């Protein structure tokens, strides 16, 4: 889930 | 129709420790003597979990800028570790680089930034409350992320 939310900051 | 447009972003001092001021060689092309500044930012997500605990390292506003092709250096101090949550001190987190013009982020510049311990003991058997002053940032500055927004460049 920390590398989900990480992607979605990046977007 | 896009006035300006980032060709290159270059990390700069990496690995480095925890401590070290960021720095981002930026490279961008302007297509006419923008009227408005361009504001750039380098910020910090503290916390994955979160956009609270995202920290604005640093906030510059480059302007006039003729037309042309242009480079910069960006220097942030590194974040203040007494607002990271100690769970996402150590690890993969992200460093943003925006692009903002006329209050519309038209560019954002993304890297996952790993913190790690240097010694082998604390690596394996890391402090109960991290310690900044041993963390080494590692940014995976091989693999950046670049993400385009249509804003309105007209005055």
């Amino acid at each position: 889930e920390k590398a989900a939310r990480l992607a979605r900051r990046i977007a | 129709m896009a006035k300006v447009q980032v060709n290159n972003v270059v990390v700069l001092d990496n690995p480095s420790p925890f401590y070290n001021p960021f720095q981002f060689e930026i490279t961008f092309e302007c297509i006419e003597d923008l009227s408005e500044d361009l504001e750039w930012k380098i910020i910090y997500v503290g916390s994955a979990e979160s956009e609270e605990y995202d920290q604005v390292l640093d906030s510059v506003l480059v302007g006039p800028v003729p037309a042309g092709r242009h480079m910069f250096v960006f220097q942030a101090d590194a974040p203040n570790p007494g607002l990271i949550p100690d769970a996402d001190a150590v690890g993969v987190t992200v460093v943003l680089i925006t692009c903002t013009y006329r209050g519309q982020e038209f560019i954002r510049v993304g890297y996952y930034v790993n913190n790690e311990y240097t010694e082998t003991e604390l690596r394996e058997n890391p402090p109960v409350k991290p310690d900044f002053s041993k963390l080494q940032r590692n940014i995976l500055a091989s693999n950046p992320r670049v993400t385009r927004f249509h804003i309105n460049w007209e005055d």
